[PDB]
């Protein structure tokens, strides 16, 4: 099963310098340039954090 | 960069070159620029501001190309709507996309939803020509892909990387046939690639392009044409000689069997055959496979190698890179990524994920399976589902 689609998987939410959010399987090392900000949690819980906390898809560089 | 910036170089270099040919209408590069400037002036005068979305409901025509460029000059992003969509689908796309104004023609005027400002492209207005100018981080278009259609928000930077890619190899003498719906991103090759290259866009006569219309288009000077996989397969098996005289035929989307390509090569030895692969989320195509004139396709048609400026990874369920000959999950990175899905941050964050090979970068999870060949091509291995 692809790790990003596993509804029973454990996931992180990551954020980069542009404010973009990413789901991430908790078993995998977080890539450079990304910071974990939520989890480990369920896939739906992680999606909820993103929906709540990512309010503008626009890159933070674009805004300023 | 932006396509308008790239387009501006061709207007400066060869202003009297042909840019767009419609049935009895021929627009030069300079004429196209001036028309787009006037319509842009109208948009600015109506209160259009940077980042606004403007829907477009037009049949393919010279007026269409002008409209897309005008929206870009006003700093806005166009939301392309096919005039043949049912009204509820049109209403949904306009509402989901956040478009407050919609450019139409007399013929399409009745398709503008109630409560949405209709802007009739052939109407004059008093506003002077004016352009705010496109910027690479600003949005360029929102194209919908499906259960329910979702809007893929693509920035100018990604459109220009695709349109200006040196691999297209489109030159000023080229003439590209335009018949794909502008609601689909194959239209980015048919419209913007030739215009950033100095060539001309040839608007196909109304109705589907069949083998006969293709032969006729070639006789009139068309040198490159994209067909959907279904259309390519039909013409290849029934009338493969109809591609004769093209410099390059392109195809992609649905599956294309190697047998279809071999039939074309046998009938048309000098035609370049290009297979395109990629989702709307990565602007038209992320990988491609080119069959040079005289060369014979193997038993399998690859999806090919990443375009210049792009990268692909094939990872296993642990996110580890696989060796050649191993089927894994295909991820696309580098140039051409969309910003994400409008109004859908969760979906963006699950499809557009952190890229372990590029600091701070994203990769798009295609949902397809692939394997590498020993020499760095990709073979499709089906959807993960």
């Amino acid at each position: 099963t692809n790790p990003f689609d596993n509804e029973d998987g454990s996931f992180l939410v990551l954020v980069n310098g542009e404010g973009q959010h990413s789901l991430w399987p908790a078993f995998a090392e977080v890539p450079d340039g990304w910071t974990g900000v939520h989890g480990p949690a369920s896939r739906q819980d992680c999606l909820g954090y993103v929906e709540q906390n990512w309010t503008d898809l626009r890159p933070k560089s674009l805004i300023s | 960069s932006t396509v308008p910036e790239l387009l501006a170089r061709q207007v400066t270099r060869a202003p009297d070159a042909v840019a767009v040919v419609d049935r009895d209408r021929v627009l030069t590069y300079r004429e196209l620029d001036e028309l787009a400037g006037r319509l842009s002036g109208r948009l600015i005068g109506r209160g259009v501001r940077r980042g606004d979305r403007v829907a477009v409901l037009l049949d393919r025509s010279a007026d269409l190309v002008v409209t897309l460029l005008a929206i870009w000059k006003a700093g806005a992003a166009y939301v392309p709507v096919d005039a043949g969509y049912p009204a509820p689908r049109v209403a949904f796309m306009v509402a989901d996309s956040g478009a407050s104004r919609m450019v139409c023609s007399a013929a399409t005027r009745d398709g503008v939803p109630e409560g949405i400002e209709a802007i009739v492209v052939t109407d004059e207005e008093a506003f002077e020509a004016s352009a705010a100018g496109a910027r690479p981080g600003d949005l360029a278009y929102v194209m919908y892909t499906s259960g329910i259609p979702k809007g893929v928000a693509v920035p100018h930077r990604s459109v220009a990387e695709l349109a200006g890619n040196p691999g297209w190899a489109v030159e000023p003498g080229d003439a590209v046939l335009m018949h794909a719906p502008y609601a689909f991103d194959a239209s980015l090759f048919e419209i913007w690639v030739p215009l950033v290259s100095g060539g001309r866009v040839v608007i196909a006569e109304p109705g589907p392009v069949d083998a006969r219309r293709l032969r006729e288009a070639i006789s009139s000077g068309v040198t490159r044409a994209y067909l959907t996989a279904g259309s390519f397969r039909a013409v290849a098996e029934e009338s493969p000689e109809s591609f004769a005289g093209l410099r390059e035929v392109l195809t992609g989307g649905d599956v294309v069997p190697a047998h279809a390509v071999a039939r074309v090569r046998s009938a048309c030895p000098r035609v370049r055959i290009r297979h395109l692969y990629g989702p709307t989320e990565t602007t038209v195509c992320a990988t491609w496979h080119l069959l040079e004139p005289g060369d014979e396709i193997g038993p399998v048609l690859p999806i090919g190698r990443p375009l210049p400026g792009r990268r692909a990874q094939v990872l296993d369920a642990s996110l580890r890179a696989v060796a050649p000959g191993v089927i894994g999950d295909l991820y696309l990175s580098g140039a051409g990524l969309a910003d994400g899905y409008l109004r859908r941050a969760g979906l963006t964050a699950e499809r557009f994920v952190a890229d372990p090979s590029a600091p701070g970068a994203r990769m798009y999870r295609t949902g397809d399976l692939a394997q590498w060949t020993a020499d760095g091509a990709l073979l499709f291995a089906g959807r993960a589902d």
